[PDB]
């Protein structure tokens, strides 16, 4: 049950096998590049178009 | 008809001819070019002055004598006061440039001597006090078109404040390496019996795409007499060496008010 | 791929003259033996494997020796012996430095290895329990310790390695961390432009790479509290560049270094030993 | 756990080892590469570049720019112009060339050596010069009539300014050692006037040539070692 | 046993290491997740 | 994700698996025999043919 | 493959005479039992596995014993005890040497293993922290140490192994490193030709392999600084030839060695014990 | 790490062992072989 | 890149993987039963048939 | 996934005014 994944590039793959029956034992979660800044930077009810006036 | 000895170079409104060349060097085999989008860094639309600045500028001439130990310049420092190139350089935080370097020295079929002409990336030179290390003033590091000269003696200063200049010791190339190995750098030789000019075309060389020209010289230009000037009718004769350099593929970013460096 | 084999050739009587050239052009001599002698065929199976950059640099080299101690310190000077800080560099030693300085620019990952040794300071003060060391990498900006047991050693974000005396030499890899697209081994410039009529000092400013380089600090302590027996330790730091690229070759250092710059020393600028005569075999 | 058994070597730190190790800065985003001119891949590329031999490193000229130019004149002496042993790592004059410096990081070398000479007299000076390489085991040549029995080239001075003499790889062993060593001695390089240098009036009667050395494409080195050319106090 | 040989680094504690380790509470049933508003994935979201 | 490669010959293959998620952790780069001495030994604009005169 | 089986044969009365030969030819006797007796069939399943060259040489053999110490040295002689250098050879001991010298030439890789032991010099000077050793291979030409803590030990290019006392015996492989196409165990010659009327000394020159061999130097130190207690150490060096080829067999050494050459000693050239009579069972 | 357990024999140096070990001179280019007369493969050849 | 080979019999296979990039690092060469005693025991120019006279 | 690349743009003379906003909105 080996997982082969891309490495973070340096100056290209690596292999992982989980040895333990509890997921808590696992190494770090894989890089998660998810983001949605707008839930904090623009949490407005009505859409604001940049090129338009903010208030009309 | 065409010959390795005869060349014309035109950049902008300026043209050079030579009838006793010896081919031309393209440093590291790479012609200069503009900065590609896939290697770019500052994001403002750059200024590309083209013909206003990418043209031959002729420096003050120096005199080769039987006793001369050699000459050095830095680039873009040597051209900092040259027409529109200088203006574009100082109005911007960032700049990059390649160069055509044309070194000129004619004599006669009865003179002899040989000049090594070297283009050296990051030409860092030793300071002239042993009370400190890396202790050189901005003003002494950046002489402009007058450049500097080598010496065959090393006489470091008694006090640190008096030694804030380069110890341009010829046989150590002013930097603790043997001058005989300078040929690992892009070079030509002006050997008076063979040729009267050297031509080196230099790409931009740095560990960055673009950098602060007023802080950082990318190239040194070194002219060393490898074999001394001799002329039998007058051993004290002098012949001029003239250096003419054109920026190429110049590109500037970060426009603001003009930079005026300290002069003392 | 192998180094060049030699072809079978005889003699010539020809207007082709490969023995002559003109090095004024900037080209080195190019002629090979087959151009100027009669040669047999020799198949060359030998390779340049050991002179690739990876092979040339593929060694862990000692770059510094640090010292730390563990004892009951009652003075400021002795308190400062309980930990040490070192600005990370390759200029404390000469061998790796000189090899790197065949080049103007480089790009590599780093393997760092450490050798840690101890001795008893004295024999009339009992013994000491086995010591654990902390080696903390402090990137530029992170707070530096002022005591061996201050808050900085909790190291929530800085990488630290805890090493137990007698265990295998500790080791970690560091990526290429340069803020430029390559490391510069030489920098012909300054960190700022001094401007006309400014009041900033221009008499005590420096030049070159020393004005712009900062790879952070290594801080080392013995984690244990003091025993009656004072223990003194040395930490040797080793660097191996790996996954190496280099650009723009340079003549190698010909005379002794005298610091972090390219400066040379007046009593040590005569590397050649004079020969008796130009005709000395 | 998986049953295992430690072998000799366990826990040692061999400085030429080649193992993986944990990264102190995980998921670090390296600066993107850009093209930089002048990339080098092999130290032998650098060994193929000509560098000047300090051929005239005699008392008063050693450690000055005057150590490089080889004195010539129009007198046509039978004495050799220069003489040097083919010991490119250890010879007092070859050791500090670029090739010599690279060789002193290695224990073994093999291949052909290229010696290129640049005449720097006036255009009006003519001459013929004999350049010779004599493989070892016989009386070192001190006269032209002995030198010309070895590998040699007769150089006619003229429009083409430079002449290349080869020391072809001629050795008993497959590699020579990068030290002074009788067993791996390389032989003798010498130089004589073939005719003489001739000049007309109003022309310098003494002048110089420059000698360069580089490795040929058949050249390689082995067995990395520390150099004796750099050190520090302790 | 399988013949093995320890390398440099053996037994060190690097605080930025990323290894597996045995669980002190095996077969523990974690509280089921529920959706909570305002999840953050990257510190750069906060920087914006 | 095992890589099998040729060994350097002695007086013939070996196996490598990467264990770490960062390429910086990897062992030495594989032998790279690339070279182009001419960028240093002959960086001239106009081609020079050995058998021809260097200057014509 | 097995050693020879014996075929079923009876007797003969024949002009075929395999019992007679003529060893003047340079051929050894060739006859086997079936040629001169009545034989049964015997199937031979036995093999010559343990007398292949790899099997014969497949042992780590001690080739030398080195000594190093760690204490506060105040004289030149005592400073020289803080490290040791040894020209690499197999002639310090006799057993592996004699086995190799069944052959004129060989080609092999080498496994080198080391056994490192310590004792206290005295009991009235306290104790000593666990010691780390550096074993540095110095190829011919590389600078040799003159002190235990000089610059050479930074070992940027020379291979070094750092060994921690009490750990498994350290070990590394060395390729076939000969500058010829095989190693020579014997060399009937000199390093240079002495020429007519030369002034070079001919009275104190040597002969054979000693004039041409050089496998470099092993340098060993204790990396630790001194404790109050002086510690003395021995380093035993072991060699195992592996991946072995050999050529041109020789009679084995019959009398004691007296040095690196083939020379023998006047009081030790009578290996045979005389028998009472030619008819002694 | 992979859970492992050391067995008897661990760390011993048996002089007739047959293990791999790291090379002190990596990527070293050995001198090419040539044919030499008189190659021997087995000590029993000499016994005959 | 595992090699499976026959073991030397005792009172039947084993597995080898090479871990290092240099062949010098490898374990012992496999048993080589090659032999040609005649190059030492009978290095004669003209064939000698045992049953025949050595000299005729 | 990468951080944002910068597009090639010139100037404008327009009723589109992205430089102005109203942070009273909470944006
Ligand atoms: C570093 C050093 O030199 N330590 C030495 C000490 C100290 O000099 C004194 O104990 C300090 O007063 O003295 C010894 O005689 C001891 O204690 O056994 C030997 C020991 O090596
Ligand atoms: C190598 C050796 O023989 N060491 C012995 C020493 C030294 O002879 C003296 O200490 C030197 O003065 O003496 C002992 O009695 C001791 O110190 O306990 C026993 C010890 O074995
Ligand atoms: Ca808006
Ligand atoms: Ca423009
Ligand atoms: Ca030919
Ligand atoms: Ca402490
Ligand atoms: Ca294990
Ligand atoms: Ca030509
Ligand atoms: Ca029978
Ligand atoms: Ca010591
Ligand atoms: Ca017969
Ligand atoms: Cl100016
Ligand atoms: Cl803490
Ligand atoms: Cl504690
Ligand atoms: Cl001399
Ligand atoms: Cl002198
Ligand atoms: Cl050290
Ligand atoms: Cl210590
Ligand atoms: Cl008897
Ligand atoms: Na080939
Ligand atoms: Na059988």
């Amino acid at each position: 049950g080996a997982q082969v994944s891309s490495q973070k590039v340096g100056a290209v793959n690596y292999t992982t096998i989980n040895y333990y029956k509890d997921s808590a034992s696992n190494a770090a979660s894989k890089l998660d590049f998810s983001q949605d800044p707008s839930k904090f930077t623009e949490p407005v009810k009505d859409i604001m178009i940049k090129t338009a006036p903010a208030l009309n | 008809g065409y010959s390795d000895r005869v060349r014309q170079i035109t950049l902008g409104n300026s043209t050079i001819t030579t009838q006793e060349a010896a081919n031309a060097v393209v440093a590291y085999g790479e012609w200069p070019s503009y900065l590609d989008d896939k290697e770019a860094n500052p994001i403002d639309a750059p200024t590309e002055p083209d013909v206003s600045s990418n043209r031959f500028y002729t420096l003050d001439s120096v005199q080769w004598k039987s006793t001369s130990r050699g000459w050095w310049w830095k680039l873009p420092d040597a051209l900092k006061d040259m027409g529109m190139f200088g203006q574009n350089m100082y109005y911007h935080y960032l700049g990059r440039s390649g160069y055509t370097v044309h070194v000129q020295c004619n004599a006669s079929k009865f003179h002899q001597g040989a000049l090594g002409v070297f283009a050296i990336p990051e030409y860092v030179m030793a300071c002239n006090t042993e009370a400190k290390t890396s202790y050189v003033s901005y003003v002494n590091a950046n002489p402009g078109e007058k450049g500097g000269v080598f010496d065959n003696a090393y006489n470091p200063s008694a006090e640190a404040s008096e030694g804030r200049k380069f110890a341009a010791l010829d046989y150590l190339l002013g930097c603790g390496v043997l001058a005989g190995n300078a040929f690992v750098y892009p070079h030509q030789i002006i050997n008076l019996r063979t040729n009267n000019s050297a031509t080196l075309v230099l790409p931009y060389v740095n560990s960055l795409a673009i950098d602060c020209m007023a802080k950082h010289n990318n190239w040194g230009l070194v002219i060393l007499p490898l074999c001394k000037l001799d002329y039998a009718p007058n051993s004290s004769t002098e012949i001029p060496i003239t250096v003419t350099i054109a920026p190429m593929f110049t590109e500037f970013n970060g426009l603001r008010n003009i930079t005026v460096p300290a002069t003392q | 791929p192998t180094a060049q084999s030699t072809p079978l050739t005889s003699g010539v009587n020809s207007q082709e003259v490969p023995a002559l050239t003109a090095v004024e052009t900037g080209a080195s001599g190019q002629a090979v033996p087959s151009d100027v002698i009669e040669t047999r065929h020799v198949v060359n199976y030998k390779t340049r494997s050991e002179s690739t950059l990876e092979s040339f640099f593929g060694r862990s080299a000692c770059v510094t020796i640090l010292e730390v101690e563990n004892f009951n310190a009652t003075t400021d000077a002795d308190r400062k012996k309980q930990f040490t800080t070192w600005a990370i560099t390759y200029t404390d030693t000469v061998q790796l430095r000189r090899k790197l300085e065949f080049f103007t620019y480089s790009r590599f990952d780093l393997e760092m290895t450490f050798v840690i040794t101890e001795r008893y300071y004295a024999s009339n003060t009992g013994h000491a329990r086995n010591q654990v060391y902390q080696l903390m990498y402090i990137p530029p900006g992170a707070p530096r310790p002022t005591a061996w047991d201050d808050y900085t050693w909790q190291s929530s974000s800085n990488p630290s390695v805890f090493y137990t005396y007698g265990s295998a030499p500790p080791r970690m890899s560091i990526p290429y961390v340069g803020i430029a697209n390559a490391y510069s081994h030489f920098y012909d410039g300054f960190a700022r432009v001094p401007l006309k009529d400014e009041t900033v000092d221009s008499g005590d400013t420096y030049y070159g790479l020393v004005t712009i380089n900062d790879f952070g600090t290594l801080a080392v302590r013995v984690v244990n509290e003091y025993n009656p027996a004072r223990i003194t330790s040395k930490i040797r730091v080793y660097m191996k560049p790996k996954h190496v690229r280099c650009w723009c070759p340079r003549p190698p250092r010909a005379v002794p270094y005298r610091g972090e710059g390219v400066d040379f020393k007046q009593d040590s600028i005569t590397p050649l030993t004079a020969v008796e005569n130009i005709n000395t075999f | 756990g998986l049953p295992t058994m430690l072998t000799p070597g366990s826990s040692q730190f061999l400085t030429s080892d080649d193992f993986q190790s944990p990264c102190a800065l995980p998921n670090f985003d390296v600066t993107p590469p850009i093209h930089i001119p002048g990339e080098v891949f092999n130290m032998m590329e650098l060994a193929e570049i000509d560098s000047m031999i300090p051929m005239n490193s005699v008392t008063g000229k050693a450690n000055t720019m005057e150590m490089y130019p080889i004195p010539l004149d129009d007198k046509g002496s039978a004495t050799p112009i220069f003489s040097i042993s083919l010991s490119p790592a250890s010879d007092k004059r070859l050791q500090y060339t670029m090739l010599g410096e690279i060789l002193n990081y290695y224990t073994h070398w093999t291949g052909s050596l290229r010696f290129t000479f640049l005449f720097c007299g006036s255009m009006m000076a003519t001459g013929k010069i004999l350049l010779s390489y004599s493989p070892p085991g016989a009386k070192p040549p001190t006269t032209r009539k002995d030198a010309m029995l070895g590998t040699h080239i007769i150089w006619d001075l003229g429009l083409q300014s430079s002449c290349t003499m080869l020391a072809p790889w001629i050795s008993n062993t497959v590699y020579r050692r990068c030290i002074k060593d009788d067993f791996t001695e390389g032989g003798y390089i010498t130089c004589f006037y073939q005719t003489r240098i001739v000049v007309p009036s109003g022309t310098p009667t003494s002048m110089f040539m420059l000698a360069f050395v580089s490795a040929c494409p058949d050249f390689s080195v082995r067995l990395l070692r520390d150099t004796n050319h750099i050190s520090q106090r302790t």
